[PDB]
């Protein structure tokens, strides 16, 4: 899956330890990336950067998995990729519909 | 219903 090598996919940790360090790391994209427990593919830890006072608007996503080709995997309602990564570059060089997109890959 | 519904 050449996921948990990237700058976001983390082990073990589940996205607690993702947004408790995520939340922590205040970076304006930091995210990450686990595959749970009774998920089908793997779950994107991201944290933005908010203005001030509102605070970080950190968030998570669960890159789910279809059936063609390549779209293998997605974030949203038509976002599918067989990239989690690359659904991430998506997710961060396109239009995007999660906390501001993907942006900075914390990987704790 | 248990991860940020995109």
């Amino acid at each position: 899956n050449n996921l948990e090598t990237y700058e976001w996919y983390n082990k073990s940790i589940s996205r607690d330890k993702a947004e408790k360090l995520l939340l922590d790391t205040g970076k304006e994209g930091a995210f990450m990336v686990r595959d749970s427990r009774t998920p089908g593919t793997y779950t994107v830890s991201v944290f933005t950067k908010a203005i001030i006072s509102e605070n970080p608007c950190i968030k998570h996503y669960h890159i789910k998995e279809t059936n063609d080709s390549p779209k293998r995997y997605y974030v949203a309602e038509k976002y599918v990729f067989d990239s989690i990564p690359l659904l991430i570059q998506y997710h961060q060089y396109n239009g995007g519909g999660l906390v501001t997109r993907l942006r900075y890959p914390v990987c704790g | 219903a248990d991860y940020e519904p995109p």
